[PDB]
């Protein structure tokens, strides 16, 4: 089956600038499996981004987070970029964070 | 309140890049506490969750001869698929399992159950019974056939009723202090301009376990479900949860909009207006 | 603890 994923990007409290917090990128139902995922903090890719959560809905699709610890500041821009068979190219969504 | 053991299973072929990937994800309850990926640099069991500190050696030994074991014998399944559906070598497949028990607030077993997936398409599932296997199509029905004669429904079920069960209630001993909680969630409500003198009203819950939660708009006291957009519950990155649900209403009329939140971590629901 | 998976 050929599901495209969706990409939710998200902190783990309001942001405050200055102050420790967490990025995620929950990409989800999906399929196939093959996915890739990539964290970035002004265009460049993070390292170390922990995968977790993983698992399937009762319609079989995949969800998995991807997450990293940061701290905000007011000038850094955050995105996750996802690669996946369901989508000719890749697709990058920017964190938000007045939503 | 109930209580689940849950192990999410994918075995995925690629051809013509070696073996599959194979992986396995164990949750207790909504909290992931340890997992299996072939693709690791020296696969092993490994804990996802502080409190699997407390097993010791010989557990993670066992468990990962299990995994290399299952590994193995889903390797052969995919070759095994690719002949019961007629298909090529040379294409990626996929086979998914969720296998588990719940038990009630007692410890004794409520439930349990065993589905399988092929390409993200039902395949064979045990039915409530614990006793016999309900077949998708006729390449399922050869492994019904054969799970019958070798008694598998029978040794699932020695599975849930002892192992399962047993060590779901040590896993949520163990783990009592995470388990066991039960994180308020807090929320807010923001707001967002739309063309049409409409406005965006958007209820946030974050910080919150479990994951059950229920979030409501309101308007002269009914609830706006039909028109209500949201986002399923999803995991925060640090064992928590959060979730938000947004209505669209006319500007200058925010404030006949009510958001409301229900959670076992809150006595009394939480009302919240822009 | 998981189950010993059965061959299809
Ligand atoms: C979680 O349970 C512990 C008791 O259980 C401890 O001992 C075994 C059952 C083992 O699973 C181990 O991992 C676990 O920590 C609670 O602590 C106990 O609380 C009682 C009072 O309720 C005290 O009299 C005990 O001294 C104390 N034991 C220890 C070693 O601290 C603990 O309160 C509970 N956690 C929460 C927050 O509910
Ligand atoms: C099996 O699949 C092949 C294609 O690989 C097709 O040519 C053939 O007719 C099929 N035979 C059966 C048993 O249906």
């Amino acid at each position: 089956i050929q599901k495209t994923p969706q990409i939710q990007v998200y902190s783990r409290h309001p942001p405050e600038n200055g102050k420790p917090n967490i990025l995620n990128c929950y990409v989800t139902q999906f399929h196939p499996p093959h996915i890739e995922i990539q964290m970035l903090k002004n265009g460049k890719k993070i390292p170390k981004v922990e995968m977790s959560d993983m698992s399937f809905s009762k319609d079989w699709s995949f969800y998995i987070l991807a997450h990293t610890e940061f701290t905000p500041t007011e000038t850094d821009t955050y995105a996750c970029r996802v690669k996946h068979d369901s989508m000719a190219e890749p697709k990058t969504v920017y964190w938000d964070r007045d939503m | 309140g109930p209580h689940s053991l849950r192990y999410f299973v994918t075995a995925v072929s690629r051809p013509g890049l070696g073996e599959p990937r194979y992986m396995e994800v164990g949750y207790v309850d909504d909290t992931e506490f340890v997992r299996f990926d072939s693709d690791a640099e020296n696969p092993r069991y490994e804990p996802r969750a502080r409190w699997m500190e407390q097993e010791g050696p010989e557990y993670w030994e066992r468990e990962t001869q299990k995994a290399k074991g299952n590994e193995q014998s889903f390797r052969v399944d995919l070759r095994t698929l690719l002949g019961y559906y007629n298909q090529s070598k040379g294409g990626s497949h996929t086979i998914q399992v969720i296998s588990g028990c719940e038990v009630g607030s007692d410890g004794r077993l409520l439930r349990g159950y065993q589905q399988y997936a092929y390409d993200g398409c039902d395949y064979i599932a045990l039915n409530e019974d614990l006793k016999t296997w309900t077949a998708a199509d006729m390449a399922a029905l050869i492994t019904k056939h054969k799970w019958e004669q070798a008694g598998a429904a029978e040794y699932y079920r020695a599975y849930l009723e002892g192992t399962c069960v047993e060590w779901l209630r040590r896993y949520l001993k163990n783990g009592n202090a995470t388990l066991l909680r039960t994180d308020s969630p807090k929320a807010h409500v923001t707001h967002h301009s739309r063309p049409e003198d409409k406005v965006t009203l958007r209820c946030w819950a974050l910080g919150f376990y479990p994951a059950d939660i229920t979030l409501t708009w309101q308007l002269n006291g009914e609830e706006l479900i039909q028109d209500m957009e949201l986002v399923e519950t999803r995991p925060a990155g640090d064992g928590t949860f959060q979730k938000w649900a947004s209505v669209v209403v006319p500007l200058g009329k925010e404030q006949y909009y009510t958001c409301h939140v229900y959670h076992q971590g809150l006595p009394e629901p939480l009302t919240l207006r822009w | 603890r998981g189950y010993v998976y059965q061959g299809l």
